[PDB]
RNA sequence: UCCGCGGUAGCUCAGGGUAGAGCAGCCGGCUGUUAACCGGUAGGUCGCAGGUUCGAGUCCUGCCCGCGGAG
């Protein structure tokens, strides 16, 4: 129950551009997988024990160390292609 | 052998610097063929090995899976997206080992983003099994295991999400522990299924596992899902039941290879002569868990790997358009990753969320329940880590066949239970492993049990020489 | 809005080579039918408008309509 259209829709939502060769390939894989998973039986279905962090400041990264990860930087900014 | 080294070091018989030089050489000579390490801790090792004293882990050096953050060292996660990424921070687990004298030897090879069961999905290269160069070391922590079995390192860190620590450990005939979900910090783990991921120790002896866990585990203010439970592992100074009840899982008894069935029977005889009440129990929906996993995990994976566009730190694919750039950069993912995150997007996508995710969630809650009920009648659970020993490269062409590698290991993560994988024999020079389970938080107990087994025999071998 | 099944005689639904069957209708038969049935016969915008094909209810592009399903 998986149309080539859905793949397109999915690859769109995931922002993943695959080659027409891979599309035909993944199309077969996804089918088999989604069939295997769909075999899962349906079944009928806790206490909140989470914690909170205190509003106390913790030292930040030095601007240098941060921008060192960036593929492109400019005057202390992360630089990306324009919208 | 790890605790043996620290012993020689504390008595002045050897210096940490000596131990490093020894291991560094062995790696430089054996790794080329093995392909266990991706990166190596450069001059910062020799330098760091000559500026330490008499701490608990001084002379020890650790091989870390390359999806675990190490400040100043290349942490690729076995992906092209991050093949030049170097973290400005350190993983909490790793940080703790470092503060006790330990040092990182290098970074271990893995399947891209931990999604794989053979290492054949590493963006860089496959890893070879020291017991048979024609067969896989398992995955996704294949590198760490391979490194241990060849004594390329005394200690090792891995990552488990569906058995990514146990399955490799079995294939390579070493110990692999997946700690109760919450025991070890996830901060610094380039993880893919947040609800299932856990850093796991691996070593060649159970006493060594204790060393790692005792150091690595513990509450971390940075991880909101970490448990406030003091390790207390090295208290494996046994006052061990005698008489624990052990429950064997029927569902995992059929479909096993000769060597696994054989190794299983023998283990039972051993636990009985140890004072345990062995009984067969039922894990009703265990066989259907594999499915629930490959819909819950991919779901979280899509959202976790969503951050990898070329904007702030990954590789940039070169689009010049941004949407186009993001789209082209993510195309650098491998076939397996794409496959999973496409599944993950579908399961969460509109019209399919309740029909799939909601479904698998309710089923995940069943397993925990059925497990609670099982540990009301038994104290431990036993099953194979895998139905067979390491397979030869090339098999598992069908993506599904690869998934079914984690048939017995998915239950641990889905529930959160601690699971230990210990060596239990050989299907003809091939290491076969067995899997022990305990109730939540009773990590120390199954290790204790593991000791008894280990001591009751001495059955563990090294494919390559050990220094 | 999206998705998945539907739209064929009047009614309810069968199916890459005269478009079919039973219900009722028409003609013929039958004195106890309960949804009578036997024979013969009539009955069409195959959703609508565009393509592939020698040939399209059947396949493939768009739209209208109905039912159902999604946090
Ligand atoms: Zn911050």
């Amino acid at each position: 129950e998986l149309s080539p259209e859905l793949l397109r829709k999915l690859e769109t939502l995931a922002k993943i551009r695959l080659s027409p060769e891979e599309e035909a390939l993944l199309l077969q894989d996804l089918k088999r997988i989604l069939d295997f998973v769909d075999a899962l039986p349906r079944v009928e279905e806790e206490e909140a024990l989470g914690r909170l962090r205190e509003d106390e400041p913790r030292p930040s990264l030095p601007q240098a160390e941060a921008l060192a990860l960036a593929p492109e930087a400019e005057d202390g900014f992360f630089r990306v292609p324009p919208v | 052998l790890a605790h043996e080294i620290r012993a020689r070091v504390a008595r002045g018989e050897v210096s940490p610097l000596e131990v490093a030089q020894a291991y560094l050489k062995r790696v430089q000579e054996l790794d080329p063929g093995l392909g266990a390490f991706l990166s190596l801790n450069e001059r910062l090792l020799e330098e760091a090995e000559a500026v330490d004293p008499g701490l608990p882990l001084a002379g020890l050096v650790v091989a870390v899976k390359d999806n675990i953050a190490t400040r100043g060292l290349r942490t690729t996660a076995g992906s092209r997206l991050l093949e030049n990424f170097v973290p400005p921070y350190e993983a909490t687990a790793v940080a703790r080992l470092k503060a006790l004298g330990a040092l990182v030897l290098g970074k271990t090879n893995l399947d891209e983003f931990g999604m794989g069961s053979s290492t054949e999905h590493s963006a860089f290269f496959p890893t070879k099994n020291p017991f048979d160069p024609d067969r896989v070391p398992g995955g996704s922590s294949g590198g760490s295991a391979a490194a241990l079995a060849a004594d390329l390192a005394p200690l090792a860190l891995g990552s488990d999400t569906g058995g990514s620590v146990r399955q490799p450990a079995a294939f390579c005939g070493v110990y692999g522990l997946k700690p109760t979900y919450g025991r070890v910090s996830r901060f610094g783990l380039i993880a893919y299924a947040s609800s299932l991921d856990q850093i796991g120790p691996m070593a060649r002896s159970v006493r060594d596992l204790a060393l790692l866990m005792d150091a690595a585990a513990g509450p971390d203010p940075l991880d909101a899902t970490s448990l406030d439970l003091p390790p207390r592992f090295q208290e494996a100074l046994e006052g061990p039941l005698p008489p624990l009840r052990l429950g064997v899982v029927r569902e995992a008894l059929a479909g096993n290879s000769p060597g696994v069935e054989r190794a299983l029977e023998e283990a039972l005889k051993v636990f009985r002569e140890l004072g345990l009440s062995v009984r067969e129990v039922s894990w009703p929906s265990l066989p259907q868990a594999l499915a629930a996993y490959y819909i819950l995990a991919p779901a979280e994976a899509s959202s976790n790997l969503a951050r990898y566009d070329g904007t702030l730190y990954g590789r940039r694919a070169a689009g010049e358009e941004v949407e186009g750039m993001m789209e082209a950069t993510r195309a650098l993912f491998g076939l397996e990753v794409k496959r999973r995150v496409l599944v993950g997007t579908f399961v969460l996508s509109s019209g399919y969320y309740e029909a799939y995710y909601g479904r698998a969630q309710a089923f995940r809650r069943r397993l925990k329940a059925e497990a609670q009920a099982l540990f009301r009648e038994v104290d431990l659970l036993l099953l194979p880590t895998t139905p067979h020993p390491a397979f030869p490269f090339g098999a598992r062409r069908d993506p599904l066949a690869m998934y079914r590698e984690d048939l017995y290991t998915v239950g641990a993560n889905l529930t959160g239970l601690p699971a230990l994988s210990f060596p239990a024999g050989f299907e003809g020079h091939l290491p076969v492993g067995l899997q022990l389970l305990a109730p939540w938080g009773e990590d120390e107990r199954l290790l204790r049990a593991a000791l008894a087994f280990e001591e009751a025999t001495a059955r563990a071998h090294l494919k390559a020489p050990l220094g």
